[PDB]
């Protein structure tokens, strides 16, 4: 059976979840109190596979989900919005104050003792589903929760979850538009164990988004809500294989041995072909030669890096709406006879095509317009490699004479663990470089 | 004692066992663009079990 | 001019010969009520062997209700097909065993046993010729094992010269319903081997699993579980309620399928099952009737017969067919695997034909194993008996009734000394 | 025909009763007044034409709780003379409750307790209803059911107690009574379902999410457990288990018959819309150690024996599938001599719900009463705070001046000293 | 008196035969339930070739549909014709190989390799007469792949006397769909030299150039390729279901092909393709098939014909013809182009014809041709394969299930052996 449960840690987690689930909602036709309409539930009442959604007694849904945060301000606004009756209410998991951008609070004085109360929703959701293919996390390892906490749930469901996939769409420290002083440090620390624990990451970045909007969309004044209604977008179309059928049906299981080559190297971009505004697409042809070559383009790329620094490993194409499985087979043949863009000489065969055979559904109020077809490319690329060595050069600067580590030594962890993750983030900046290497 | 009925027996199949009805018939449901799949009372746990 | 005294003990007992009886009054023709509405004249021809005459028209079971509980008799009676039963023939008692096998056996089915033996004698000399006592009840209670083993042991010492068919559900493996059921299944398997003379042996997960991945019952409850074991009930005597190309009564299923005094404890199955929604893609022929028949799939206990040499199997084999082809297909079957069949013993399986098919079905048939994969379900009782007795656990409420730990120990060799001869035979 | 004859002593036998009889009038459609407009016969006697009477006695020294009922809602349902009264309460006093001035009103309870075994044709056995951390839930607990013994031989003696939490407790001498309770439990009362109060808090706080509780709401979900033990009698089943299947089935030594208890489902109005509720589910949720009401860790001690009351719409496989489930799960264990464990009985009757109450209606319900090796750690607790206050004499002179002698505390601390022996051998591997 | 068994595995295989059995069964006349409603009496001469008799005069296929994902089996009965097939044949895993041979040779094989053998052993004793088995399924992902060779392999060991028709799609040159791709495929073609007594081979980008050159769709349908596998799968076994003036069944057929053991790869091709636009100005006669018959481009195979000398050929017509007219336009090919056939082996192009064409066609010819050009695709896939293995890329999921680095340098061992033993006639 096809079934994952997401977990959302963090502030930023939430945000997303509560534009990802709002995205699944309407997908599905679920209302907003819980209840599918009484035309849609006519027929049989069983739900063989539903990879979001769990029956409840007669016609109710509930969210496979769970929204763990230490400060309970951010989990009342979903406890209060319109989405209340939708989520169950011991699935909300709410604590007393918040990390405030540690990772020491998040991971051993404070993110202790409500992880085992997240375990606790865990088992409840693991026995409740027949077929688990894997767990989607959800966080920012710019804060304290996301990074402290997320590291610490990660590693119970490593030991208690053996061999089950956990891919993990992260939120990583900027270049530029970055809103914290302490996101070198949570970041760092964050990948010692992001890196061991997680199957796949996809790397997500804020102010490549923020350029997407800008140019793409033409939106001047862009905030975190018109973000994760299209980082939500990325989520649905990766996973519609599952939900939806198509040509080529590509499962979460098949994203892992078809991306990462080495068990190490499992951080990937991500791109969404066809964003454009109510305006533009119109006008506009979206063909399906069109939106692949607007995929590898540097500027759709959701991480602010430049793939032609870096080699391509693998590729993966997720395919939406009405796409003939040879025009994304002539699509394949142009991108790759162009030299601007560079396959590894090691890897023959680079692309993963999957074809689902809906449209993406547009959210009400949103920004995005209706498109028949849809391409969600997530790569496997050696121009990663830059994102961690600027986080890494960073790091060394404020770590050089010891700013900021009276909050995080006083807070449980001991001076040495900072020279740990440096060394970890420092090894797998070698390893990035020596697979890239003909 | 208080008679109750018995709740197991509320399944349509159920309601005459052990006879040869070849014409009895399966149905299908189709869940908004969904895979097309047999309809039974409890079909998940004859599918994939639980756990 | 043979006729059949049944006897139910136990919940489990008077709940799976209240669907045996209505399987059995719906094949010879009688209405819930008590009269006859067949439109056969072969139905009419054959009833004494279950049924008494009364006035009007009435027909009444042989059935002797017995148990130590009055709430197990009315969930019989208030149910369908219950109000044929003799209301004299509802003998219990009040305070209830409470599968302690020695209240059953010694204290409080004392004062009973003479109650059901009065009745179980004014049914056994109203009526000619004795063809034997079937007697269905379980081995984990103690309402229907403590005292339906008395029953046993002083209706063998009566009657010595008639059959002697005991339909007994068994303790499971995977699942328990009670924690006293290696206690009471040693006490009453000691008990059933020198009494009873050929046993059926049943258990709940092979029913289970039967209804789940054949028969695609989602859920099934007890109710159609003993529908399994009514098929099963009416299949055994199907020669003497109708005739057939080859008749074999119950003493010659006895005289085959037993070689050695002690080799009298069998598995059983029911041959045609299949899904609901897959009847119209099964054709009904003899030869896939075989294949599901020998499937390891299709046994009621919990005894893989892929496991053990079968000693002497049988098929009872009901509706229309052929002789020529039967033959020949229990011939193919036993030298296509000649591995799983024992040696010293030729022509392994006694088949035989009734030309009246069960109702809803235009062919069926019922298959008697007696192979040595039985010292499975055994010995796992003997193993989880002694888990306990070393320690003797739950003990004080057994040695409480009059019964010391010397009959524990002498169940316990005999236990021991049935599955040592099983695998004599394997080898 | 099959009855239970329920007896109720101390402050918290009358509460527990005033709400385990306001459950058992519902669920048989009794009236408060005690007129119906077959099943009511195991707790209710039919009483001339059209009315009924429980079979009960509310016995306590103390008169204002007694008082309360003849005075509340059901004065015109019980008898007037077995709302029994004493003129003053043994008063946090095992010596006062036992030998003083429990003599006084042990005769009456006696001989109403043969009036109503003569009604009844056959008894099955007797629910006791009392607190150990009190006078009379102490010692007129101990000297009726001494007498109950001998009155009635081998007629189970099915035992619902409260103990003293090792951290909630309204009362500075309950160790003492509580020690003396135990050594006449331990013969006489043939088996004792432990209650704690403060396991119960943690129920209604964390799953009923109630953040003021009080005492009616521990008792009206009491009487869910009591009613979900007898649900058999009263209702048909799958698989009954009567009571005396309920000793039998869960004591395997004379002397350990303590048990603790759970209850599966306890689940507010607003959660059960959003609660899948089934059968794997509950039977999960049994099993967890925050739903136990005792406050101990059954993964600290070993499952020595377990029995599950199935009521509502539950089919035998999904008990059987989950019971599969629970037996492979790794964090609880059984003992290794007792490989055959589970005892399940299921009841086709769903629970009822009471106006006013917390409980929502739910379609299927498990009660799991269980013997654990865990049950010494409630002992050790109790032996550890009775052996401080002993250990210089302190709240002595009011059990010594009072009939009691001096070397009786030292006895009753030997009988609970091998009473954790005893937990230890049989929990021992061998 | 000659059954085929059919089996298909993963996706591809699964869809396949689904329109394969789309073709085969509407030629013989039977609806989507199974009932018979052909216009011509021939049809229901040979039904027990591909299906067997039910009650009712249904006709179930001999099919045994394979997957370790359960979308397909909601794939295959939802679609057109999906209610023929035996419920009790859809047999299924719950994860997923997940496009890795190791998860569907080794680890999720062996739950469920015990339960597709129960399958084909109850259809096999079902005939009478094994004339072979059929199996259909990618080389390109795992389950089809991983699992689908370990069926082949568990097959051959049982019944080693018995055909082994495999219809398998490689790897392709220009474009493709999974990544590790050239992994499966070495390792699939590894077992698949030994035990597969013949082998089909198939590339969708071939029949990429096939749909958009000769049949000229404008957009192709993904199920469009299958239909030009569907009515090769139907042309082999072609005389087999019916009457001809040439019998030639699969014995023949593998007889006359392959001189020596491990030369069992063929490519094939399908003649009579024409767009609709210019149905009517074609004159199919026998000069007009072979014309496109031994075209390159008409090839399901990205082998070019041209590079590699044809070692045997076969040719296996459908209509009325004349004897003469095939066997002269058979010597005309061979005389014309003597470079492109090896000079040691005389008359290589064995041809069979049959007086029954297929539907909405008056004449029809499917071509086989074991040719040494087939080396460039297994070159090509092995390329692909020294590129990966030699950095160790895409090597710890597969070692993850079991397998260790020596079965794949086994598996180039007989890969390059294959090839370059395919290259010692081409010179
Ligand atoms: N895309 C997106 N990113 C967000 C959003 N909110 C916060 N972020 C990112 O998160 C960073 C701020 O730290 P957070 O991860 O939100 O802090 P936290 O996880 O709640 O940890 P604590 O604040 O210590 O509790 C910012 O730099 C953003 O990049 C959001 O709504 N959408
Ligand atoms: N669950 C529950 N427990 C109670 C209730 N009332 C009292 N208790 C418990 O009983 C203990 C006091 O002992 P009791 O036996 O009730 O005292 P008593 O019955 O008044 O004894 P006397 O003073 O001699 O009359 C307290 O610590 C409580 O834990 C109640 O209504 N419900
Ligand atoms: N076949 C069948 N077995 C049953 C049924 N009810 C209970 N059992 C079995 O009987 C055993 C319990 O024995 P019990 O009924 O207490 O024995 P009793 O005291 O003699 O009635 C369980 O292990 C069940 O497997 C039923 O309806 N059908
Ligand atoms: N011709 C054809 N090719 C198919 C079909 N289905 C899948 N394929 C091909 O099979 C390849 C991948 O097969 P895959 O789904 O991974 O097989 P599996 O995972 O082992 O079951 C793709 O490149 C497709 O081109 C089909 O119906 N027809
Ligand atoms: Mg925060
Ligand atoms: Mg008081």
């Amino acid at each position: 059976m096809r079934e994952v449960i997401s977990i959302h840690i963090g502030q930023a987690g939430i945000q997303v979840g509560n534009a990802c689930w709002e995205l699944y909602c309407l997908e599905h036709g679920i209302q907003p109190d819980g209840q599918m309409p009484s035309d849609k539930t006519i027929g049989g009442g069983d739900d063989a596979f539903n990879t979001f959604f769990s029956e409840t007694g007669a016609g109710k849904h509930v969210p496979r989900c769970i929204f763990l945060d230490l400060e309970p301000t951010v989990v009342d606004e979903v406890r209060t919005g319109t989405y209340r009756q939708l989520f169950h209410p011991e699935q909300l998991i709410s604590g007393k104050e918040d990390a405030a951008n540690n990772f020491a609070r998040g991971h051993y004085t404070i993110g202790k003792e409500i992880v085992d109360l997240a375990l606790d929703r865990i088992r409840k959701l693991a026995d409740n589903c027949t077929g688990l293919q894997g767990f989607l996390v959800f966080n920012a390892v710019g804060g304290g929760t996301g990074s402290g906490l997320g590291s610490l749930l990660l590693e119970r469901l490593s030991v208690d979850y053996g061999k089950k996939s956990k891919l993990g769409f992260t939120v990583y420290p900027s270049p530029q538009v970055s809103t914290a002083v302490v996101e070198p440090y949570n970041s760092v620390l964050s990948t010692h164990s992001l890196l061991e624990h997680t199957d796949v990451a996809v790397m997500l970045d804020n102010e490549a988004i923020y350029d997407i909007c800008r140019r793409s969309l033409d939106i001047e004044r862009p905030t975190y809500t018109n973000l994760n209604r299209l980082i939500a977008q990325v989520i649905s179309s990766l996973t519609a294989s599952l939900r939806f059928d198509g040509a080529l049906n590509v499962d979460i299981t098949e994203f892992q041995t078809n991306l990462v080559p080495y068990p190490r190297i499992h951080f990937m971009l991500s791109s969404y072909a066809p964003i454009i505004s109510a305006e533009k697409a119109y006008h506009e042809q979206l063909s399906v030669a069109e939106i692949t070559n607007a995929a590898f383009e540097p500027a759709s790329m959701m991480v602010k890096c430049d793939p032609r620094h870096g080699k391509y490993m693998a590729c993966c194409l997720m395919y939406r709406g009405d796409v003939v499985p040879k025009d994304v087979n002539a699509s394949v043949a142009t991108i790759k006879t162009k030299r601007t863009i560079q396959f590894v000489d090691w890897c023959p065969t680079g692309f993963k095509c999957g074809i689902n055979y809906q449209p993406p559904t547009v959210v009400p109020g949103g920004d995005l317009a209706k498109v028949q077809r849809a391409v969600c490319m997530i790569s496997n690329s050696t121009a990663i490699g830059e994102i961690f060595s600027r986080l890494d050069h960073k790091f060394d600067l404020m770590y050089a004479k010891r700013a900021f580590v009276h909050w995080y030594v006083g807070e449980g962890m001991e001076e040495g663990e900072f020279s740990e993750a440096r060394e970890d983030l420092a090894a797998l900046e070698k390893d990035f470089e020596e697979v890239g290497a003909e | 004692r208080r008679q109750l009925h018995t709740p197991g027996d509320a399944d349509p199949a159920k309601e005459a066992l052990l006879t040869w009805k070849p014409e009895m018939r399966v149905g299908q449901f189709v869940k908004n663009g969904g895979l097309a799949q047999e309809n039974r009372v409890r079909g998940h746990t004859l599918r994939a079990t639980a756990g | 001019m043979r006729e059949i005294v049944h006897i139910q003990g136990g919940q489990c007992g008077n709940q799976i010969g209240a669907k045996f009886w209505e399987v059995v009054s719906d094949e010879h023709g009688i209405d819930p009520t008590g009269t006859y509405h067949g439109d056969s004249d072969l139905q009419l021809e054959r009833i004494n062997v279950y049924f008494n005459e009364a006035t009007g028209g009435r027909y009444v079971p042989r059935a002797i209700l017995m148990d130590l509980e009055p709430g197990t008799m009315d969930s019989v009676r208030s149910g369908p097909y219950g109000q044929i039963f003799r209301p004299d023939n509802f003998v219990f008692g009040q305070t209830g065993a409470g599968n302690n096998w020695a209240k059953g056996h010694y204290t409080e089915g004392a004062e009973l046993i003479d109650s059901v033996l009065d009745v179980v004698r004014k049914e056994a000399e109203s009526c000619d010729c004795l063809q034997g006592f079937q007697v269905c009840h379980s081995l984990g209670g103690g309402t229907g094992s403590g005292m339906g083993t008395l029953l046993i042991s002083k209706i063998r010492e009566e009657y010595p010269d008639r059959m002697m068919l005991t339909f007994s559900v068994v303790p499971s493996p995977k699942v328990s319903d009670t924690v006293v059921e290696p206690y009471n299944a040693t006490l009453s398997v000691h008990q059933l081997v020198e009494n009873a003379d050929e046993c059926m042996v049943l258990d709940n997960e092979a029913l289970y699993d039967i209804c789940f991945r054949t028969l695609k019952l989602t859920t099934p409850t007890f109710g159609d579980l003993n529908h399994l074991i009514s098929a099963v009930m009416s299949g055994i005597t199907c020669c003497l309620r109708f005739p057939g190309q080859l008749n074999a009564d119950l003493r010659k299923l006895a005289v085959n399928l037993i070689p050695f005094p002690r080799l009298h404890f069998f598995m059983v199955g029911f041959t045609p099952l299949t899904s609901r929604g897959s009847q119209q893609y099964r054709a009904l022929t003899v030869p896939e009737l075989t294949q599901q028949m020998w499937d390891a799939k299709n046994m009621m206990c919990a005894a893989d017969p892929r496991h053990g040499r079968y000693l002497t199997a049988s098929a009872l084999f009901r509706g229309r067919m052929s002789t020529k082809e039967v033959d020949e297909q229990m011939l193919n079957v036993q030298n296509k695997n000649s591995s799983y069949f024992v040696e010293w013993i030729p022509n392994n399986v006694k088949s035989s034909v009734c030309d009246i098919p069960p109702k809803g079905l235009k062919m069926s048939a019922t298959f008697i194993g007696n192979s040595t994969a039985i010292q499975e379900m055994f010995k796992r009782v003997s193993e989880q008996f002694t888990a306990m007795f070393r320690r003797k656990a739950f003990l004080h409420w057994y040695t409480g009734e009059g019964m010391d730990e010397m009959e524990f120990t002498e169940a316990e060799s005999n236990m021991n000394d049935l599955v040592s001869e099983y695998q004599q035979y394997q080898d």
